[PDB]
């Protein structure tokens, strides 16, 4: 079984046409791109017959099992396509497969879509069965490390020139979406032909922000910029963002916080950082933070952030946004009465 | 809007015109059935923005130009439901209309006649009249292989092909295909057009075997049918239905004839033991004999062996037993010819006597 | 009659459009440079333009001069599409048409060439209502689309929709009109509608408006119904003030300098009307930790409460914090004691007392 | 076991043990039909923890004791496509049966016999024997009205009340009730029980029209009947039923005399344009004549006015539609007496002719 | 067979049943005088008797003697409605009836005229766990109900329940049971039983019911 990620499946395609194809991965993206390649070259090879169906406890294996056994009078080459289910495939889904795979032909082209297999996944009878004629192709997101290099190559094949400025703040608006970013940059080089993206264009485009990103929020918080802070807050609260998504990445970040700070008393936070994995472009603002509050501070945060998310899990109030604003203050520098913070 | 009309004179033409209308339609209006009286004439109009249907009643009793909607349904049970012989008047009073026969009094709702939809008028191309049993023939021929739902469109339909002094129906679904074939007599330029699925049903229905002719006309994008005093509009399907010629295998070499009601029999008998999820069936063939035999997954096995007419190298061959019953059933004859190359070749089937009509059938992996 | 702003004032061209620069551009850039990709898809909140803008890309797109970015609006075709009457353009409204069987009829039309147009256009509203099968039939569709046929999706929840049916699509989000173009444009259309206006009943709608144009010409069409066809300050105010029902803001000033006879002339104000007390209470303690807020950081205090800005800022620059964490922890107290009170009105009473005239005694 | 058989001879018994079987039995056991062969004779027993059915069939063939369990509808569909005159020679070999008959041959599953649940035995209170068409009109004048799904379990039965030297049958669901009664020609006790509707179904298609009497058996909890070579079982409600008498409308003074067919007629008309959701129409009894006027919710007027033979002060009276045309279908008679007392009390359907039957309709308040 | 002393002693006529007398002197008065409600709602704790206040009423009002406050028990009916097998009395379990559809069927036969008793009494139990669109289908007919049917609704958890129904019927609220009358119940039941007892036991017995006579 061959293992590529996207970039290699072109040139693989190139090499040749093998009988299975698996696309693993959490990226709809990347995903997408790779079933639109090898679609594209099955029908240049002379596939112009394409079947998908999604796979589903409520199934019709029969169709499928027909369409496999059956012949066509002209319209010869078919190509078949599974979309798995999120949580995995099953005992009656592994045999099912097993099946599948046991009724295959030359003229048959398949291709499966889904989630990464995990272990017990992999050490199917019908993963091994293709073991010998099979591709697969990683495709996930990159982290944001790797971020920066995947957008300096999309502008570079759409033939755009990006700033360093530009790309840091490609990187930042659009974390974890590259769909949006991809829409963006095609936003961009439609408005400016001459595909100049300089960084005042981007900070225009940028304007938009359009909802989604509260680590923008939570970064600020550790940033110690009180009015920053004060206005992502505020921009969420008007788009409505869900404020438990924001509970739990702030409950991330100052868990963090809150480990780091007590287990510096005797090490170096740089040295927690490598500890803990940390990324570098991170630990600045959670070093900041932990050189901005005391070990009072972090912890009637913690006592807040609690008695919000019990609040939050139980009574599911919607005035979480001004304790958000109160806990907000709280991270900056500011005294604050702390009978606010019930205390 | 007045007329007096016979129950007898009235019960056929309505329930033809009503035939298609059913369920629940797009637009209210397009439930109903339009009709008019002019110069001594009523006219029944049933349209569903894709074909229409128009019957034609004469009137010899006074009556009052106009113009109104009916629902269909309830009018045709209310005309059904008198007794025979019955007389049945009609006025038009406000937006209802009243119906009496006897001592029975009807009131009905009805809309506007302005809104309801009238196709534009279009210039035939090709006008020819046939009786209609040849129409019989070649629907109840072609019609088994139409496809049912699939994303290529113009497989739905059936193809009507003109050429020459003869007419042609052709029907597949990308696992079989069937052709038949007939003179007309007369000669036409050559041309061909696909029928969608409700168009044939409608075609097939309209037909009483009567020796009143069909005339069709058949123009860029519509096909009229005339039949008596029965006027029958559709459109027709765009695309490019795939060449049947090609299909035909070009030198069968093994052939084998065989009796249609014992086979059939014989494949009853093997598909009722069989898979039911694939229905498929397993056929040696040998020195004058044939071997039927299936299976399903609990180990259940069904045998059958008879005589037949073959001369050629013993083969195994799988099938789908479902397609082989229903060309089967569609040729009447005392014996029919299978003709075959291999074990992954299709096979011919033809009457023995005639070939006007021709079957291909795929066989499946086994 | 006189119709309604809204319906009447209809952005029938790209320069009516009010904002959006970022995406009437690009639209512009693409439609004349041939840029034209299969499905697009717009997002953003109520009464933003984007059923107007998926409008005029339709317009564009089919119109009789060409495939260009300012549609003549006198052609057969342009005149059609503003009627809604065109053949080509099909409209679709997915939260009315939900099941399989019905978007499945719909979808089945594309193979049918064009009548009178160069593309058959398909606008689906409020496409995040469509089923699961639904969804999977259109993404069939999707994936291997006539080179004819041009799709246009509008909604308010993206997120809804499947992450395939997102990632064949280019997206559009639109954003809110700020406040002096509000203005403008409602200038502009009373103007155009001989209708009466001052300038500041103009200012006063558009704040209220709160970046959405559906709603300012909503509430300029309460103020002419209320104004007896005219628009004047006083009615826009009056209109105002039957929406804003400050008690809570009145009671929270009449407690700080010490006015019984203010807060019990309030308190019977707002039991006049149906109002919970609970929830009272609860806009008092978030009053006064927004003025704690704000005390702390001026910044604390956001576009969203710009309504009360100047009472507000006047709160948190006269008192002094002590006071406000005081009457902040009276009232937690108030609202922790309020359930077993003989009645909600007589325990938010006691508690306002309390704050008022009393001090509680801290334990050491 | 092992044992030859003609198809003819067969085949009836066979259907009528499949019968009972519903296709969902949930338990393979109970799909599966008992098949005993015993000294010249075989027996076909099915099952379904409710009723249970037996038929016999005479061997004149060599064959051995047995018992076992084979599939009702495979074995059913097996012997109806053998050609007519075969001869079944059916043996059990190991968990196999073999089904050998000419040139095919078929391998049927087969499960232990002792797993076959079987019902206990028990006494007869009562016993007579009847004629069959006296039983099938019985059955027919009294089956519509029984109750489909109601919560009341007893209603959803027929109660049969042997009393005298009649036998009588009440069927009811709360709104509407039915009684029909036929002399027996033999004293017995009075004695009441209640049959549901499977079992009264099952009994209708037992009888065929023959001459051989039909010998009916009651317990304290279960009913049984006879007929030529079989035998059918079945279980009681065991519940209370409403007393017809006070149903039955008391002395009733209006007597009307309605023409059963042109009176069915008209309520079909009027049922036509009534009222879909309650199914409801407006009785005006006139002096003699009647005027069914039905409104349905798009308000068109279905009046209809016929001739009956009503004496009395004109009254008007809402009835369901439904119950009313399914009483006239029930009557089939010439003249129906509908005997009223009042508009808001119930009316008492007989027919004219006949006083043995009745029925009992409640009216509306519309 | 068997049957538990709950089920066996269930009171039978007026004068057997155990304190309530408030209500048993509103509904005497009610029946005398001839001022007969069409929606009557009792609430409660568990064990009060309001099932069995309902069926005397249902009892009496049935009754073919007539309209009475002292229900013979000896007529057709009386026997009839006791066994629980009257025909005219429709006893619903709401809390397996919740259903929208079930509360439509039945609103749809109340046209129909009663079988054998002069009214249609429809007797919902567990009221509270019916659905809202139960309780706005119910709405318009309780406020109008026909002159040949009756309402009588037993409810433990009143609080749930709309203002809107609450309004439509006349409320009796029943009181939770003394110590002394529980102990005075129980020493009549065992002395009617022949059943040997010690003071000292019924009074344990009675602290220990904690005002439900069921207990
Ligand atoms: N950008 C805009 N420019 C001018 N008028 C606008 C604009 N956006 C909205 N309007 C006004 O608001 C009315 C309704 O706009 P719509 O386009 O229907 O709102 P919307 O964005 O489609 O909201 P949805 O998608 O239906 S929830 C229009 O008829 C205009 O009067
Ligand atoms: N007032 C009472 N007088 C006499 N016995 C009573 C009384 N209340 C309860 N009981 C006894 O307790 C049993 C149950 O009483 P119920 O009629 O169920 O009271 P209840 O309030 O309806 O209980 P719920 O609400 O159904 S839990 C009766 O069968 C009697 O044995
Ligand atoms: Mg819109
Ligand atoms: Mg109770
Ligand atoms: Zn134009
Ligand atoms: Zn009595």
């Amino acid at each position: 079984m061959i293992r590529l990620y996207p970039e290699q499946l072109r040139a693989q395609l190139n090499e040749g046409l093998r009988a299975a194809y698996l696309l693993l991965g959490n990226d709809p993206l990347l995903l997408q791109e790779s079933q639109d390649a090898v679609r594209q070259v099955a029908a240049a090879q002379g596939f112009e017959e394409h079947h998908t169906f999604s796979i589903d406890p409520n199934t019709d294996w029969n169709a499928i099992f027909s369409l496999c056994q059956a012949m066509s009078l002209f319209a010869s080459r078919q190509t078949l396509l599974l979309l798995l289910p999120e949580n995995g495939p099953n005992a009656a889904i592994n045999e099912q497969l097993l099946t599948l795979t046991g009724l295959l032909h030359d003229d048959l082209l398949l291709i499966v879509r889904g989630n990464k297999l995990s272990k017990a996944q992999e050490n199917a009878a019908w993963f091994t069965a293709l073991a010998n004629r099979s591709v697969q192709v990683t495709c996930q997101t990159p982290e944001q490390a790797q971020l920066p290099r995947w957008v300096a190559a999309r502008a570079k094949q759409l033939n755009l020139e990006l700033d360093d400025a530009a790309n840091q703040v490609l990187c930042y608006c659009y974390e974890g979406n590259l769909l949006a970013l991809a829409q963006a940059l095609e936003r961009l080089s439609l408005l400016w032909p001459d595909g100049k993206l300089t960084l005042p264009r981007v900070e225009q485009a940028v304007n938009d922000a359009a909802h989604f990103t509260p680590f923008h929020w939570v970064d600020a918080l550790l940033m110690g910029k009180s009015k920053r802070a004060l206005h992502i807050l505020q921009q969420l609260r008007l788009e409505g963002s869900e404020p438990v998504i924001l509970l739990r990445t702030l409950q991330r970040e100052l868990l963090l916080l809150v480990n780091l700070k007590r287990q510096s008393a005797h090490t170096p936070l740089r040295a927690l950082f490598d500890k803990h994995r940390v990324w570098q472009n991170r630990r600045g603002m959670m070093g900041e933070a932990l050189n901005r509050l005391s070990q009072t501070q972090l912890r009637q945060a913690v006592q807040l952030l609690t008695r919000t998310e019990l609040t939050l899990k139980q009574d599911y109030g919607q005035s979480v946004w001004a304790e958000l604003e109160g806990l907000s203050l709280l991270l900056c520098h500011k005294p604050l009465a702390d009978v606010f913070i019930d205390g | 809007m007045k007329f007096t009309v016979e129950r007898e004179h009235l019960l056929k033409p309505l329930q033809q015109v009503s035939g298609p209308l059913g369920g629940r339609p797009t637009l209210p209006i397009l439930g109903n059935l339009l009709l008019q009286v002019a110069d001594g004439t009523l006219s029944l109009t049933g349209t569903d923005l894709e074909m229409e249907m128009v019957a034609r009643v004469a009137l010899v009793q006074p009556h009052e130009p106009g113009a109104t909607t009916v629902p269909a349904r309830k009018f045709f049970d209310i005309c059904r439901g008198l007794p025979e012989g019955a007389e049945i008047a009609v006025q038009l009073e406000g937006e209802r209309m009243l119906v009496r026969s006897g001592r029975s009094r009807f009131s009905l709702s009805t809309l506007p006649a302005a809104d309801f939809p009238n196709l534009d008028d279009w210039q035939s191309e090709v006008e020819f009249t046939l009786p209609q049993a040849t129409m019989k023939r070649l629907i109840e021929a072609t019609q088994f292989s139409m496809a049912h739902q699939d994303v290529r469109y113009y497989l739905n339909g059936m193809l009507f092909e003109t050429e020459g002094e003869e007419l042609r129906t052709v029907a597949t679904d990308g696992h079989r295909l069937a052709v038949c074939s007939m003179p007309i007599g007369q000669s036409l330029p050559s041309h061909s057009v696909i029928v969608p699925r409700k168009g044939v049903i409608e075609l097939m229905r309209m037909l009483d075997g009567g020796d009143n002719p069909l005339r069709v006309q058949i123009g860029s994008n519509n096909i009229r049918a005339h039949v008596g005093d029965f006027i029958f509009t559709s459109k027709l399907v765009d695309g490019r239905f795939p060449d049947y010629r090609r299909v035909l295998p070009k030198n069968p070499d093994k052939h084998l004839e065989a009796g249609c009601d014992l086979l059939k029999q014989a494949f009853a008998r093997a598909a009722i033991l069989s898979n039911e999820k694939f229905r498929g069936v397993r056929l040696y063939v040998s020195e004058n004999q044939l071997k039927i035999t299936a299976n399903n997954p609990e180990q259940e096995e069904a045998e059958e062996i008879l005589d037949v007419t073959y001369s050629g190298a013993e083969m195994e061959i799988g099938f789908n037993v479902s397609y082989v019953l229903d060309v089967l059933n569609a040729l009447k004859c005392e014996n029919v010819r299978m003709m075959l190359t291999d074990s992954v070749s299709s096979v011919q089937i033809e009457d023995a006597a005639s070939q006007s009509a021709a079957y291909v059938v795929m066989p499946m992996r086994l | 009659s006189y119709q309604v702003l809204a319906r009447k004032w209809r952005p029938q061209t790209f320069a009516d459009v009010v904002g959006q620069e970022h995406v009437l551009t690009a639209l512009a850039n693409g439609l004349s440079l041939g840029r034209i990709h299969h499905a697009y898809l717009f997002s953003g909140t109520r009464g933003v333009g984007k059923t107007s803008i998926a409008r005029l890309l339709a317009k564009g797109l089919n119109c009789e001069t060409g495939i260009t970015a300012t549609p003549c609006g006198v052609c057969d075709n342009c005149r059609e599409i503003e009627q809604g009457r065109f053949v080509d353009l099909i409209e679709i409204d997915a939260a009315s048409r939900t099941k399989v069987e019905d978007t499945r009829d719909l979808l089945d039309n594309v193979q049918y060439a064009p009548a009178r147009g160069r593309f058959k256009v398909y606008l689906i509203d409020e496409v995040h209502m469509l089923s699961r099968h639904s969804f999977n039939a259109l993404l069939k569709t999707l994936e291997e689309p006539p080179e004819h046929v041009k799709f246009l999706l509008a909604t308010t929840d993206p997120q809804k929709l499947p992450v395939t049916i997102l990632s064949r699509c280019l997206q559009f989000h639109l954003k809110a009109l700020d406040v002096e173009q509000i203005r403008h444009q409602l200038e502009h259309i009373l103007n155009e509608e001989h209708i009466a206006h001052e300038p500041r009943a103009l200012q006063l709608l558009a704040r209220a408006a709160e970046g959405s144009l559906r709603d300012a010409l909503s509430l300029t069409d309460q103020a002419i119904a209320s104004g007896d066809g005219q628009v004047s300050t006083q009615a826009v105010s009056a209109m105002l003030g039957t929406l804003d029902d400050d008690q809570a803001l009145s009671l929270v000033e009449a407690m700080v300098e010490a006015n019984g006879e203010r807060v019990m002339a309030l308190i019977n104000e707002a039991a006049a009307r149906g109002i919970e007390w609970e929830a009272l209470l609860v806009e008092m303690l978030g009053l006064l930790h927004r003025i704690a807020m704000v005390q702390l950081s001026p910044a604390a205090l956001g576009n969203d409460m710009a309504a009360i800005e100047l009472r507000m800022r006047e709160l948190a620059r006269t008192i002094p914090p002590t006071d406000i964490q005081l009457y902040y922890q009276t009232l937690l107290i108030g609202r922790k004691e309020l359930p077993y009170a003989p009645d909600r009105r007589m325990g938010v009473e006691m508690t306002l007392l309390r704050a008022l005239a009393f001090h509680p005694r801290m334990p050491l």
